[PDB]
RNA sequence: UUCAAAUGAGAACUUUGAAGACUGAAGUGGGGAAAGGUUCCACGUCAACAGCAGUUGGACGUGGGUUAGUCGAUCCUAAGA
């Protein structure tokens, strides 16, 4: 099923006690596993800007919260071992504060 | 064998008139 | 070094020219013992020691 | 854009109608040789056949030096059977040969 | 594909460091055919290859 | 899809191709014939003025009309022993001479140009237009000169394997265009000859081809076809380019082992209507073949030190085909630009001196022939590195041979199916099985020719024409009808000949052969054949 | 070897290693009767002598490569 | 194939010259040829001719 | 250290792009002397080696490349032989 939502994951108690040489890198990881928890799907892309968005603040500058964009959607090949993916993007918002689970029509 | 016997098959196997034109140049 | 003298530089020829593993025809020949370059050279392992 | 579209626009020729899908049209070579490239190691061996018969034949000739471990036919260390600086201590009170 | 060698071409050619030095990545195929200067010249003419701007060391706070 | 503008690009380069082949026998006969000119053409000054010839006259056709035309098939002449590929430069004269000296006087002829009596000069070439291309060859006969007669006459006609050669080809390639031609009127086949209710089969063809030749005691080599031509796919390089689809009918080694034991071409194919259809037909005698043998063909090489025969000739190809499929940046600047005019040229074979902006030359001058070889210098040096990356290949020059199958028989082959020549530049000759059932490689074949001491040459016959069969709404008489594009009895009259051997009346499908004749001799009620007029020039 | 024919009008030959400037020059002038501009050599790592031949303004090296064979 | 010496033996010095001269000018062009082909058996030959005519003259 | 795409049967390690960092001109920069001797560069390419991996490599296979009247040697003499 194709279906695209807006979240606002809670990185601060996910990297909490992190050292700091990984909390990106662990930042990435965590997003990965709340994209396959709130969509069931085992792969997961991440978007470039998302990847810079994570790494913004250095490798230790991990922000609190993060607005994403997740859709899931139709693995076109063949080959694919899925037919189904997930796909994560970055939401550049005033704050990612006060934010709820939204869905978004496609069109 | 196949070899063999198309070798045989070959070995056995090859063991007025008309005129065009006339006197001139074309 | 850069500034050779024509003697190192004539023994280092040679030893480029014998760098090479065995031409494939030679192990076609027949009563052919010869399988591999029992003493081929490379830059790395064994030194001509001038 | 319309005007620039209808500007780009695609017309086969006769390369793309014969060539279009085909490809190679030469033989390569197994060392990616150019036309008048010398070919020291296969040279001497005209038709593939040969070729091949010999790549197998030095192929199963380098297994031993493969399960030994050779960088090559230029790998020619050899091992002493012992080593006197390791099989020739008496340590007594005093100077020692290693720390 | 491997553009190592176009890479350190285009940086010899343009004259900056390999750091300095941006290949298109949507055009693989035509950068991968350039096994020259003269064709690496033609690639930073028509936009394949782009000289990157310096990094920029303010004096306004000195 | 055969329509007006097909059609009347078909008619524009046939011809073009007519009017060709007539400058180029006018030519030939003024040169060695009426001897009235002071000054022998040679075979390139013939090969290169033919060239410039069509040049100028398709240049005033299809002017800002038609986006490619040009030459399809370069002017070859061929001689005797030379089945195809000899189209030599201008700048390859001395060449030519430095490389054959010493050698026999068995190529006499191509090595120094000049040609001789009793000679069978093949002559070939293709004019495109659109990549709809219509391509013409005509073997005629080089004669000695009567002096007691008034009238410029041949002293006699031509006597032996020649002789028989000529007639065969003759005789079968009007045979195959009255059988292509009864193709739109299917009642009209000869009930002897084939099915009244069947069409027309690439087996008729080559039966009927095969009977003609073991008739006149003359093989067919290995590149004769009778095959379908579309849009820029006329099989002007057969054996260098390979094709998606073929429809036609093919002779090889393979097919005389089948016969003798009694992409891929297959015989199985209905002829329909619509359709261009090209001719191309060699027979090579085998008056001197005292026993049953192969007919081959043997490539010629520009290097002098590969053996020690004393009949054995060393020439230079004239003709490259580029390989579009190939890209490569070259080095040399003079390489790029001569590649950039190569790819100018288009799918066809081309020339180095076609590529020369002096040419073609305007008024033919000492000084506008120097600029040509000084062009033709640089292109040569471009020309090296373009052929070094494999942008381009040669079409070979082929002799026929005639190998005795007893040798064949008696002969080893270690490796069998499994040998190919591994250092063949071209894929297609480089991987072939010339006798497929008993397991005989190129490679292992050209062995066996240069080992055995009987293999002879065989002289070859050529005849080649292109015909379109069109429908009752094609044709102008509201009948369908066989427009023969290039041939006739006024470009192709056969030569003054005389041979031992005729057509059996006993045989059917020489029954077939008469009747197949009759009809198209009657204009009435058998078969309509409209054949292309050559334009005039003064 | 074969960019310095239509870039400097240069020949390029394999020559003996007992060979010097002038005999290069000399044999070259008498095997191919084209006056010479200048010579440079070196030894290669193969141990073989190179010679970089340039020939007069008046001469071409495309027509002595077209006349030697390789072209 | 090549030279013989019985036959080179019949000729004088300026003959047995001129054909040195012509066995080295084949000789040069078989090693253009060379570049080319890699198998050219005709260059054993003539080196043998050559040294055979160098023979003659020195006997 | 991370993201995406390409290549590939196979990508933590190859290529390009996107990011985060480091050497911080007494450098992880640009050249040389001794020494090494082709390791330089291109094409092909993965059995063995690169204490994981590997489509990559200073590995394997085939070649290309070092141009001087003015830069050195060559000449002079030093402790010395
Ligand atoms: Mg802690
Ligand atoms: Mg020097
Ligand atoms: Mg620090
Ligand atoms: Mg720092
Ligand atoms: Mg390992
Ligand atoms: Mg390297
Ligand atoms: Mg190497």
């Amino acid at each position: 099923d194709v279906v695209t939502r807006e979240y606002t994951i809670n990185l601060h108690k996910r990297l909490h006690g992190v050292s700091f040489k990984k909390r990106a890198p662990r930042a990435v990881k965590e997003i990965k596993k709340f994209a396959k928890l709130h969509m069931g799907t085992d792969d997961v892309r991440l978007a470039p800007e998302l990847n810079q968005a994570i790494w913004k603040r250095g490798v230790k500058g991990v922000e609190y919260r993060l607005r994403l964009r997740i859709s899931r959607k139709r693995n076109e090949e063949e080959d694919a071992k899925n037919p189904l993916f997930s796909y994560v993007e970055p939401v550049l918002v005033a704050s990612a504060k006060g934010l709820q689970t939204v869905v978004v029509e496609e069109d | 064998s196949s070899l063999t016997l198309v070798k045989e098959a070959l070995w056995s196997v090859i063991d007025q008139g008309t005129t065009l034109g006339g006197p001139f140049f074309p | 070094a850069a500034q050779k003298s024509f003697r190192i530089k004539q023994k280092m020829a040679k030893a480029k020219k014998q760098n090479r593993p065995l031409p494939q025809w030679i192990r076609l020949r027949t009563n052919n013992t010869i399988r591999y370059n029992a003493k081929r050279r490379n830059w790395r392992r064994t030194k001509m020691n001038i | 854009q319309n005007r620039a579209a209808r500007k780009n626009r695609y017309v086969e020729r006769g390369s793309d109608v014969v060539f279009g899908d085909q490809d190679a049209l030469t033989a390569s070579t197994e060392n990616g040789v150019k036309l008048r490239q010398t070919d020291r190691l296969l040279d001497g061996v005209a038709d593939g056949s040969m070729r091949s018969k010999a790549d197998r034949m030095a192929k199963m000739e380098r297994r031993e030096r493969n399960r030994h471990a050779k960088q090559g036919e230029s790998d020619r260390h050899n091992a002493v059977s012992l080593s006197k600086h390791l099989f020739s201590g008496k340590r007594g009170v005093g100077k020692t040969d290693f720390r | 594909a491997n553009l190592r060698t176009q890479k350190r071409l285009a940086a010899s050619v343009v004259g900056v460091g390999k750091r300095k030095v941006w290949l298109d990545p949507n055009e693989t195929s035509e950068i991968a055919q350039a096994n020259s200067r003269n064709a690496i010249r033609k690639l930073v003419k028509n936009g394949t290859i782009v000289k990157k701007a310096v990094t920029v060391h303010s004096k306004s706070r000195t | 899809i055969l329509q007006e503008s097909v059609l009347n690009k078909y008619r524009t380069a046939g011809q073009i191709a007519q009017t060709a082949l007539k400058y180029v026998t006018s030519l030939i006969n003024d040169s060695y014939h009426s001897k009235t000119t002071q000054r022998q053409l040679t075979v390139p000054e013939l090969c290169l003025l033919t060239d410039s010839f069509i040049l100028t006259r398709l240049e005033q056709y299809y002017k800002n009309k038609v986006n490619e035309r040009g030459i399809a098939i370069p002017t070859t002449i061929d001689i005797d022993q030379i089945s195809g590929g000899w189209c030599p430069e201008i700048d390859d004269t001395q060449n030519l001479l430095n490389w054959n000296k010493g050698k026999d006087s068995t190529f006499a002829s191509s090595v120094t140009g000049t040609l001789r009596p009793g000679d069978l000069v093949k002559i070939t070439l293709g004019v495109h237009i659109d990549g709809y291309t219509s391509e013409v060859s005509h073997t005629m006969v080089i004669y000695p000169v009567d002096e007691t007669k008034p009238i410029l006459q041949p002293t006699g006609p031509l006597l032996g394997g020649k002789a028989d050669a000529v007639a065969a080809a003759h005789i079968a390639m009007e045979t195959v265009v009255a059988l292509l031609a009864c193709a739109l009127t299917p009642e009209k086949l000869p009930a002897s000859l084939g099915g009244t209710s069947s069409g027309i089969t690439g087996q008729l063809i080559r039966t009927i081809v095969d009977t003609i030749a073991r008739s006149y005691n003359c093989g067919v080599v290995p590149g004769s076809r009778v095959r379908r031509i579309r849009r820029f796919l006329a099989g002007q390089n057969e054996g260098i380019v390979a094709e998606r689809e073929y429809k036609g009918v093919v002779w090889t080694e393979s097919h005389q082992e089948a016969d003798l034991l009694s992409a891929i071409p297959s015989d199985d194919f209905v002829v329909q209507s619509g359709e261009v259809y090209l001719i191309d037909l060699k027979m090579a005698s085998l008056e001197h073949c005292t026993k049953k043998g192969l007919v081959t063909l043997e490539t010629v090489d520009s290097y002098t030190g590969k053996s020690h025969k004393a009949g054995e000739l060393i020439a230079r190809p004239g003709a490259y085909v580029r390989d579009f499929a190939q890209t490569h940046i070259l080095k040399l600047k003079t390489s790029r630009q001569l590649l950039t005019k190569i790819d100018k040229q288009g799918v066809y074979p081309f020339k180095l001196s076609h590529l020369s902006s002096n040419f073609p030359f305007v008024h033919e001058n000492e000084e506008e022939l120097q600029s040509l070889k000084k062009d033709l210098k640089s292109f040569r040096l471009g020309m090296s590195e373009i052929s070094n990356n494999y942008l381009c290949v040669e079409s070979p020059i082929q002799i026929a041979r005639w190998v005795p199958w007893d040798h064949i028989l008696k002969a080893t082959n270690p490796n069998g199916n499994l040998s190919y020549d591994a250092t063949s530049t071209l894929t297609l000759p480089g991987h072939e099985l010339p006798l497929p059932k008993l397991g005989v490689s190129a490679i292992k074949l050209k062995s066996l020719m240069n080992s055995t001491k009987e293999s002879i040459s065989l002289p070859v016959a050529r005849e080649c024409n292109t015909i379109v069969l069109c429908d009752s709404s094609v044709s102008t008489t509201d009948r369908p009808e066989l427009l023969r594009l290039t041939g006739g009895s006024k470009t192709c009259q056969p030569s003054w000949i005389h041979s031992q051997h005729e057509l059996n009346p006993q045989d059917s499908i020489v029954q077939g052969i008469f009747q197949l004749a009759t009809l198209a001799k009657d204009k009435r009620f058998g078969l309509l054949l409209k054949e292309t007029q050559p334009m005039k020039q003064k | 070897a074969m960019k310095k024919v239509e870039d400097g009008n240069i020949l390029v030959f394999q020559v003996s290693m007992k060979a010097n400037k002038y005999q290069i020059k000399k044999a070259v002038k008498e095997l191919y009767e084209v006056d010479v501009l200048k010579v440079n050599t070196l030894v290669r790592p193969n141990g073989t002598k190179k010679a970089y031949v340039r020939l007069t303004a008046d001469y071409d090296a495309l027509d002595i490569a077209n006349r030697i064979g390789y072209i | 194939a090549g030279v013989k010496a019985y036959e080179l033996r019949t000729k004088s010095k300026e003959q047995l010259a001129s054909q040195l001269v012509d066995l080295k000018k084949e000789l040069a062009e078989l090693k253009v040829q060379k570049l080319s082909r890699p198998s050219l058996p005709k260059i054993k030959t003539v080196r043998k001719s050559i040294a055979c005519v160098l023979t003659v003259i020195n006997e």
